[PDB]
RNA sequence: CAGAGGUGAAAUUCUUGGAUUUAUUGAAGACUAACUACUGCGAAAGCAUUUGCCAAGGACGUUUUCAUUAAUCAAGAACGACCAUAAACUAUGCCGACUAGGGAUCGGGUGGUGUUUUUUUAAUGACCCACUCGGCACCUUACGAGAACUGGGGGGAGUAUGGUCGCAAGGCUGAAACUUAAAGGAA
């Protein structure tokens, strides 16, 4: 039949940029389109649900976070800025495919923990059984009771690292990979365990908004702006 | 099972790949593939009614160089099937005294000189 | 250029005496594409990195495929045919098809063939390089050949024999090399359509309606003559 | 100085998709597939079709104001081939050759993680 | 915003009442990827996410206990009116009442005495080495009569046929009682 004639949809598009929370280094991550702020769907509520997936290397300046992408959820719009909060964390698939080798065991755990806020998080963990230096047998398997005990102490100490953190404290805790060092130190009594990682953090429920808490995560701001000159 | 062109292509797939889209049908097969293909077909036809001491005559090779040929070929076979066994690779299954037929078997024409199995040990 | 790309696979320990030998050829074959590569022999890994002089954006993906082919134990002159545009990998998964180990290994050995004939004829027809290893099937080749070998392997793990697919591949080659008959369907020429589903049980369902209810408690045993006398 | 979109190249067999969106993925900038550039209905996956689709993608991205793209290259995945078709590397090469800067190439095909086969 | 599947090409199909692609979220039914092995467990068919409960089982350790309670199998028992489905398909090997081994691996135990571990919260590892018991396999060795879901003709490769049973040729069709139209074929 008859279809449609085009009218260019980039004349009604508005550019915002995304300010990341201050639990990171350099916080301008990029820009985002949205339709122009008309009545009946204003743009500031056409936003506020969008998550962006950025790289932690791009958020932290280094390159040892070249894996480990994270998600930032848009919460509050002010003055052509999208202030975001932490929404999750995930490895790239190539990292854990680069970690998995045969002739070892992968012990993976996960716990659903509610923080010192009322965010509830499903937080994961992977760990691979190392072989010691001077080990001549090619296997280095765990005896599955060592797996249950390792997974037990993984669950206990990382649910101790949450509940004893807020979201900002947990994010600043898992940027420099130090919960992995806690797992390694707490587990070398059982098995050697190379390259423990957290690998995945999911938000499940989020409490309320608390604009004051978000603006204290970012920085202040209030405007009296221009005035019309007639 | 009673397709002739299909089964001929199946059992002459090895030396077609050794001496090569590809050609497989006669009236398109150029030299060394043609000679060994025709010789393989004539051997397989003549192994029914011809005598077993008269169908597969080995080329006369001296003792101290045929035994070295066999030892180096078995070293190749053991290295190949050991490398495949420590990899995942599923190999085709041979009988107990036979030599495993590999790419050097098809290229080097080694079975005319060494046979398919040591028939003294097969006899005993 | 690009920012940075870095892939890494990690290889099993027995491969290192081969990879140490062929490794200078890998550096030649990748430095003609301006890709660095390290071979770590202590952690047992192979990494490829996009350097400052890489103007081909997509070649780091083929370098990734090359090093995981080297890890999956294809040889070097076979595996450097992945650095060219007309050729790619596929890793068919055959483990999740059938239940018992006997039927699994018999269908996988059927995929290999007597003396390797089925596999070598498949490599010849599809112009691919196929490795039946473990409970998966690696393959390198052109994309039409990869589509063909994937359908061959999956239907071989289902019950239909692979020499039917080899026959229809020969039929399709000698049917594609004529200028006419190239927009007509070849289903009358292919013998693959068997119509072998031609049984239907038609009993009266005497016991099969509802017989032999299950009780968890066993019956007692017929006692011996000694028991019957004492 | 760069403005970053993402590339979202989905390169199956039988077709390729070059679909730049913004950094979130909610707003699209010039989805053009392979089968809409030149269609013999079988050359949809071809490197020529992927180069044409990525070239007028990069035209509209330079029109809107995007200078660089983060490349997310996926295959059909699922319970299927997991290997990108012939159009993925061609679309990536044409996106780089037509002015756009490339960053963060990553492979986001859906590995099915215990699938629904039998 | 105009195509998407799919194919060797196509097609049935979906699609401007927005398909395919992208992002957020929900629901459903399965399934337990890589780790995954000539490894483990189970009487066999079989069994792979976490945690808990319920009973079970095996090997080892034992200066515990009972005291011949035992081994094999015909018979018999346990396991194995709606929506409609595949199995085999190239294979292998010399058997048992039978001697020693060798490397690797799984579970337990003993000893050694180094490194990872570590400390006055409980107990508890991992690796290396030797020995030992029991397993799944593999590579070899030495030595023995090892005899006394039922229905079957007689080797393989061929050759001939004045026998018996069949199937099959001719010759332009129309068109025969009719030297007969139209039309078609052939050359």
């Amino acid at each position: 039949g008859q279809k449609k004639r085009v009218v260019d949809p980039f004349t009604r598009k508005e550019w915002f940029d995304i300010k990341a929370p201050s639990t990171f280094e350099n916080r301008n991550v990029g820009k985002t389109l949205v339709n122009k702020s008309t009545g009946l769907k204003s743009a500031s509520d056409a936003l506020k649900g969008r998550v962006v997936e950025v790289c932690l290397a791009d958020l932290q300046g280094s390159e040892d976070h070249s894996f480990r992408k994270i998600k930032l959820r848009v919460d509050e719009v002010q003055g052509k800025n999208l202030l975001t909060n932490f929404h999750g964390m995930d490895f790239t698939t190539d990292k854990l495919r680069s970690m998995v080798r045969k002739w070892q065991t992968l012990i993976e755990a996960n716990v659903t923990v509610k923080t010192s806020d009322d965010y509830v998080l499903r937080i994961f963990a992977i760990a691979f059984t190392r072989k010691q230096a001077n080990q001549v047998k090619r296997h280095s398997y765990a005896q599955s009771s060592h797996i249950r005990a390792i997974r037990k102490v993984i669950s206990e100490i990382l649910t101790k690292e949450v509940q004893g953190s807020t979201l900002a404290q947990l994010t600043s805790k898992l940027i420099p990979e130090v919960i992995n060092k806690e797992i390694e130190n707490a587990t070398k009594d059982i098995f050697p365990l190379q390259n423990i990682h957290v690998r995945k953090v999911k938000l499940l429920k989020q409490p309320k908004f608390d604009v004051g808490a978000l603006m204290a995560l970012h920085g202040e701001g209030s405007g009296e702006e221009k005035g019309k000159k007639v | 099972q009673n397709d002739l062109e299909l089964q001929q292509f199946l059992r002459e797939s090895h030396l077609l790949s050794a001496f090569n889209g590809i050609v497989y049908q006669d009236d398109q097969v150029i030299g060394k593939a043609r000679s060994r293909t025709l010789e393989m077909r004539l051997n397989r036809l003549s192994r029914v009614n011809g005598h077993q001491d008269k169908i597969n005559k080995l080329e006369k090779v001296p003792m101290h160089i045929r035994r070295g040929m066999i030892d180096k070929h078995v070293k190749r076979i053991k290295k190949y099937e050991q490398e495949a066994a420590e990899g995942g690779i599923v190999l085709s299954k041979v009988k107990k005294g036979q030599f495993r037929k590999i790419e050097s078997t098809y290229k080097k024409d080694i079975e005319r000189r060494i046979g398919g199995s040591i028939k003294a040990r097969d006899k005993e | 250029f690009a920012e940075e790309s870095s892939f890494m696979t990690l290889f099993p320990k027995y491969r290192e005496s081969y990879l140490k030998t062929i490794w200078n050829d890998v550096t030649r074959a990748l430095d003609k594409h301006n890709i660095a590569c390290v071979l770590d022999l202590v952690e047992g890994s192979m990494t490829v990195k996009t350097t400052r002089k890489t103007y081909d954006p997509a070649i780091i993906l083929k370098a990734r495929d090359l090093i995981k082919l080297l890890a999956r134990s294809v040889p070097f002159p076979q595996a450097v045919k992945i650095l060219q545009d007309d050729m790619a990998c596929d890793v068919i998964k055959i483990g999740n098809f059938v239940t018992n180990k006997e039927r699994f290994v018999k269908r996988r050995q059927r995929l290999v063939g007597p003396n390797g004939n089925t596999l070598k004829a498949l490599e010849l027809l599809t112009k691919c390089y196929i490795l039946v290893q473990g409970n998966t099937v690696s393959a390198m080749g052109p994309f039409k050949g990869l589509k063909e070998v994937r359908r061959v392997v999956e239907d071989c793990m289902k019950n239909i024999h692979p020499i039917y697919h080899i026959k229809e591949l020969m039929i399709k080659r000698e049917l594609a090399k004529r200028p006419e008959l190239a927009n007509e369907d070849w289903s009358r020429f292919l013998p693959m359509f068997k119509k072998r589903n031609v049984a239907r049980k038609k009993p009266k369902k005497i016991r099969n309606v509802e017989k032999k209810v299950y009780t968890p408690f066993p019956p007692a045993q017929l006692p011996r003559k000694v028991d019957l006398e004492i | 100085s760069q403005v970053f979109g993402v590339a979202r190249i989905y390169a199956s067999f039988n077709d390729t998709f070059v679909h730049v969106t913004d950094l979130s993925g909610k707003e699209t900038i010039a989805r053009v597939t392979g089968g809409m550039k030149v269609k013999a209905d079988r050359d949809e996956s071809s490197p020529y079709a992927a180069m044409l689709a990525a070239q007028d993608v990069a035209a509209k991205c330079k029109e809107v104001g995007i200078t660089a793209v983060h490349v997310k290259i996926r295959a059909t995945g699922g319970t299927r081939t997991k290997t990108p078709g012939p159009g993925g590397q061609a679309a990536l090469r044409a996106l780089a050759r037509s002015g756009l800067r490339i960053g963060r190439i990553e492979d986001v095909t859906p590995v099915p993680s215990d699938s629904t086969r039998k």
